[PDB]
DNA sequence: ATGTGGTCCCGTGT
DNA sequence: TACACGGGACCACA
């Protein structure tokens, strides 16, 4: 099930054990989780911790509206 | 084991969820990279923002 | 109702 | 072997 958002798309949870919401990607429908090896979370969490962010999603959008120069190119 | 790594906080995971907004685009880098694991797209991301995390 | 962050168990593959 | 990734289910919460 399709519905719009702000830069993209979102698909609404199918079961009704879980109501998590997927995002709509190249590559298909994708679950929102995304596992990073030990010497990446590492140096994830630090950012984190500098930015003094509680959650890491908001260090990712950080890091994206830090990279945007590169990302596109 | 092994899932937790130590951070100035104590133990968290290395497995963490991205809102749907942060998840639409960081797919997209990982996508556009055509990297097969999304960590490595974090590597990159955090690589080509040394100069910001540097400051503070 | 329906989303949320975040974690556990486990199947599978490097 | 040991470690890694990610699907499914799940709790507490809003």
């Amino acid at each position: 099930e399709i519905v719009e958002v702000q830069g993209g798309h979102i698909i609404r949870a199918t079961g009704r054990k879980d109501r998590h919401s997927k995002v709509f990607t190249s590559k298909g429908p994708r679950d929102r989780r995304v596992r990073l090896s030990a010497h990446t979370a590492i140096q994830f969490y630090d950012v984190q911790d500098r930015l003094g962010y509680d959650r890491p999603s908001k260090a990712v959008d950080w890091l994206i509206k830090k990279a945007k120069t590169a990302i596109d190119k | 084991r092994h899932s937790k790594v130590f951070t100035s906080k104590g133990p968290r995971d290395r497995r963490v969820r991205l809102s749907a907004h942060t998840a639409i685009q960081f797919y997209d880098v990982q996508d556009r990279l055509g990297y097969d694991r999304p960590s490595k797209a974090v590597d990159w991301l955090i690589k080509k923002a040394k100069t910001a995390i540097d400051k503070l």
